[PDB]
RNA sequence: GGGUAAACGGCGGGAGUAACUAUGACUCUCUUAAGGUAGCCAAAUGCCUCGUCAUCUAAUUAGUGACGCGCAUGAAUGGAU
RNA sequence: AGGAUAGUGGCCUACCAUGGUUUCAACGGGUAACGGGGAAUAAGGGUUCGAUUCCGGAGAGGGAGCCUGAGAAACGGCUACCACAUCCAAGGAAGGCAGCAGGCGCGCAAAUUACCCAAUCCCGACACGGGGAGGUAGUGACAAUAAAUAACGAUACAGGUUGUAAUUGGAAUGAGUACAAUGUAAAUACCUUAACGAGGAACAAUUGGAGGGCAAGUCUGGUGCCAGCAGCCGCGGUAAUUCCAGCUCCAAAAGCGUAUAUUAAAGUUGUUGCAGUUAAAAAGCUCGUAGUUGAACCUUGGGCUUGGCUGGCCGGUCCUGGACCCAGCCGAGCCUUUCCUUCUGGCCAGGACUUUUACUUUGAAAAAAUUAGAGUGUUCAAAGCAGGCCUUUGCUCGAAUAUAUUAGCAUGGAAUAAUAGAAUAGGACGUUAUGGUUCUAUUUUGUUGGUUUCUAGGACCAUCGUAAUGAUUAAUAGGGACGGUCGGGGGUAUCAGUAUUCAGUUGUCAGAGGUGAAAUUCUUGGAUUUACUGAAGACUAACUACUGCGAAAGCAUUUACCAAGGACGUUUUCAUUAAUCAAGAACGAAAGUUAGGGGAUCGAAGAUGAUCAGAUACCGUCGUAGUCUUAACCAUAAACUAUGCCGACUAGGGAUCGGUUGUUGUUCUUUUAUUGACGCAAUCGGCACCUUACGAGAAAUCAAAGUCUUUGGGUUCUGGGGGGAGUAUGGUCGCAAGGCUGAAACUUAAAGGAAUUGACGGAAG
RNA sequence: GAAGCUGGUCAAACUUGGUCAUUUAGAGGAAGUAAAAGUCGUAACAAGGUUUCCGUAGGUGAACCUGCGGAAGGAUCAU
């Protein structure tokens, strides 16, 4: 009757069987494995500090239309190449190649989003002054 | 039930409420209890035992009539066999079907029978050996059981 | 096999009392039973239940009212102590009001209300409501 | 006239063709008894040739690993291990 | 046994045994691991975190070794090496911030090289010194508490006695600014406070949005699949409710978004509390070990007396208190055949005995802090444990109490679950039973010390006498025995049967075969066809079924044998011997692999004649492995009832198989019985089928897929969106083919289940 | 009673070797995913025009075909 151990000495094959099918569970897996400390190109982190390396606009996916103003960042953590989204009407001109850009998640938690291929983060800060701050022109680029 | 199959038929034996000898019952209580001994010496089984009592001498219980079981009478006597009756019938049919087992290799079903005749053997002989009715280092060998049951 | 008569006597209740049956038979009786029949019995929510002697187990014909909403074991029997009974009454019973917990007891069997008067605990046994 | 390849043995050419090029799954074409299959290769078998790439070294016509339209590899004239 | 130690101990040595740990997870590996008190989140159960204000431990760059000392294997003690590293006059000398502040690097990420021993406490020879311990200040939107940017009139239109919307005022006040006093070790700050300090009271509130979720526009202009937005669905291709601007409005407010991680949401990790016929998921099937779980049964009832608190009646009322009375709810104390240890001093204290538990009450414990929570007007509050008193040469509530929870201690109880006893009696009592065997000794006869017999206590041994002398039912759990059966259950030999093919004979004579149509092919060297004779291998037609047997895979000619088996019958026998089961075993369709034998027919591969644009496909003709068998492997199938196994109950009905139990206008044996068949009533077990839905389900459907939010019979296995992928790798089994175990990166918003409408069909009517 | 000396003991550090773990290069090979639907065909979904699917073994440009044994999730609950 409904196939699991009910029996007052059978307390330690239930805690056998829970800790196994806790597995199948992906945000325990990704958890304990420790899939962002080595895989995630933070290393698990909230933000980071990268490099520009080129900056390159993409095709959009289906149904829509356009192009996405993305750039080619070096991580100064760990040295590895990941593309990061400059999202703001006309935030492209502000970032040059070879800056520093504070970057951060799309919110997916590493997926990617919308209709954008392949790209997971987007730019935060800009030499040291946010993205906002600029787009809205509240600061100006140091330079 | 059926511990070894599928079955799950019922035919069994029912004892009547009444736990006192018949009126028309005329033996004493030792009486049969000689009578027992007489079959047993011509190496009837208890299950015999039993069975020609009723069968020709009118006793439907013997506890109802000598006081004792039928094998529980054997032993203060002496005739209580070593190897217990169900133990020793299934050793014998054990060997039977070994034996035609050398004659025929090809018979899986056969070897199938004997793996569950021997799984038989030894769950019967382990509660044997919880109740000290056979020495605690019983074992079943296939080679010599022959011996036992011989 | 047979692991539990109390279970199949309960569900036996049940798979009477919904059928509307004002009568079941159970089998096989036990001290168990009976006595748990009892705790069923001062409260009203079955009639006069007779005991029959088969020199065996026994069996045990119950009579129904249809005050009986839903009689159930606890399986297994946890250990309840005084600060457990809260719990397993809010779990098992629909108000505060009526129903019962039927523990066992080193003082015998009894409901939890009977239980917290003389202050005793011990293993949950089952339920009626 | 039939059979037989663990009998002797044999096992093809030319064109165009894929939203760059390159190549050609594909198609057309002549022709055979069949058109070299599985495999393997600059191999003790490759002329061109010190083939091209990688590795080995400071430096390698040597060696090894790949590649393969292979002058002229290849299955008991046994193939690959 | 020794040495060493402060001391026990393989801590070390010598000698001698071969032990110790482990599926109840040892040992190994990872740890983005110091542990705990605690933190976050939480209806509950839980999940994640805990470097870090307290406790315990370890470390001072990595090791190692020692001096002093009660106390160190110390690093703000030393020595040596390794790695760095400072000066050097080049001979040498000196290092250790994981103390305080501070400097570089790393990062997404983190403060002044301020003051002082005044408060707390520590150290010293000590009323006196020292303390980057500690305290105070500087930076600090880590968090938390309280809490400003206004208020009320008069006009004025609108308006239903007043809510305002504009232009008209007089007040109040702190934000700030400062005498001064307080505050303090000295200051800053807070609080008090003279004077200054508000009409746009510019002493100006922000953060996000306004399609849905989700609160707030279909307003205007700009762009025109572009820019861009959009967590998701999508918005944008010239009227964009969604981008880019303005206006308006919404949510929160000195606070508001973003990213990451985690908790709730999540009953999407499910003990409470998921799902497994079809959506992911019941091992092919049996055996079986550990484990989990396991029928019922042993002092109940009766009778009497008594203590306690609830309701009243008493009322006895300043809500409140008494016997009697009623019950109720507990505690007892006796008698009932009576457990409840047993003696001495005499309910406590001194002795002698005890089946083990598990469980549960209570007690003691579980540090402080943290949490809950008592009291207490820190102006409230966060707090803090202060405080309040007619103003005190002092009086005075306090500074609780809960929760902790597993282990260990004590304690009351005896249902539930175990555990033990009396079967070849080695059993219990004789308290003072008889003796006998031994052992211990206080006390003697006191002038002191030797003699062993009474004696007392064991501890046993033999005899006799006691007792109601001593064993629970046989579970519609099991196992076995026996009696007639029943099976297409299995193995070995043997007996048919036609058919197919091939051959030999006999007969004609132009075709035959094959297809939708043909051609390949065989044919005047006689094909096809005919009859008979003969040989090979396979396979057992019809009978043949909503029929049987088997764990499953499977099993269909006869007979003989061999050993098994279920069900039924049983007033036979043993008494729990059982259910499910990690690990481990047996069997396991077809195909496939190895070696012999057989190879009729079919027939992968291959070759072939058609069809076609092409088909080396479907169609046709041959054909090699194979199909069969004997020895061994393989271990997989849509191995399906896509439904684990065991157990109980629930609703009607009729057929059918095996058994067994009572019975016919029936035919037959044989002319009848004790024949058989048939027919009618029953029950056991099956394989199933029909209706209904009490109920279940998303539905199809379901007699189980019910007895599941009214959530608990036992137990095993399995699943956690779709792919990648049953792939890679490692291990393991196999001759191989392969089996078993088995990811990740990456990618994606769907994939899928049941049913409805339509559309469509080279489907039926 | 200093340096020193003998033998021991604890043993830093290095060399060699073995091992385990974690990263990282590589000619070439062989996959997967994405893109847009570039080339060839039409395998599946209707009896999908040869019913489909499972296991296994051969073959083939590719989808796939064929054999042998299963299943109906069949196009049959029915003679």
């Amino acid at each position: 009757g409904k196939g699991k151990p009910r029996g007052l000495n059978s307390a330690r094959k239930l805690r056998v069987h829970r800790r196994n099918n806790r597995w199948a569970d992906q945000a325990y897996k990704a958890r304990l494995l420790g899939t962002a400390f080595k895989s995630s190109p933070f290393g698990g982190s909230s933000h980071a500090k990268g490099i520009v390396l080129e900056k390159i606009g993409i095709e959009s996916k289906q149904p829509n239309s356009a192009i996405r103003k993305c750039v080619r960042v070096q991580l100064i953590k760990n040295g590895k190449k990941v593309t990061a989204f400059v999202p703001n009407d006309g935030c492209l001109n502000f970032v040059d190649e070879n800056d520093e850009v504070l970057l951060a998640g799309f919110g997916r938690r590493g997926k990617a989003k919308g209709d954008i291929p392949g790209v997971r983060f987007k730019v935060v800060k800009v030499s040291g002054v946010s993205l906002l701050a600029l787009w809205k022109e509240k600061k100006e680029k140091p330079r | 039930g059926r511990m070894h199959s599928s079955g799950k038929g019922i035919s069994s034996s029912a004892l009547p409420y009444s736990r006192n000898a018949p009126s028309w019952f005329k033996l004493s209580s030792d009486d049969v209890v000689e009578q027992i001994i007489k079959y047993a010496r011509k190496g009837l089984t208890p299950s015999q035992i039993g069975v020609i009592l009723r069968d020709a001498h009118g006793v439907s219980q013997a506890k109802v009539v000598t006081g004792n079981k039928i094998l529980r009478i054997l032993k203060s006597n002496g005739l209580a066999p070593e190897i217990p009756e169900d133990l020793y019938y299934l050793i014998k049919k054990a060997v039977s079907v070994r034996k035609h087992l050398e004659k025929n290799r090809k018979d899986k079903d056969s070897k199938f029978r004997l793996i569950l005749i021997e799984s038989r053997i030894h769950r019967l002989a382990r509660y044997y050996r919880t109740v000290a009715v056979l020495p605690p280092n019983w074992k079943y060998e296939s080679a010599t059981a022959s011996a036992l049951v011989a | 096999t047979r692991t539990s008569v109390l279970a199949d006597a309960l569900n036996a209740i049940n798979n009477a009392e919904k059928t509307g049956k004002r009568q079941v038979l159970i089998r096989p009786s036990s001290k168990v039973i009976i006595k748990f029949l009892t705790v069923m019995q001062k409260h009203g929510y079955i009639g006069e239940f007779e005991y029959i002697d088969d020199h065996r187990s026994g069996k045990i014909v119950v009579q129904l009212n249809g005050r009986l909403n839903k009689c159930g074991v606890i399986q297994p029997r946890f250990n309840v102590k005084i600060n457990d009974i809260e719990r397993w009454t809010d779990n098992l019973l629909p108000a505060r009001q009526f129903g019962y917990v039927i523990l066992t007891t080193s003082a015998g069997i009894m409901d939890h209300e009977e239980a917290r008067r003389k202050h005793v605990s011990g293993k949950i046994l089952g339920f009626v409501y």
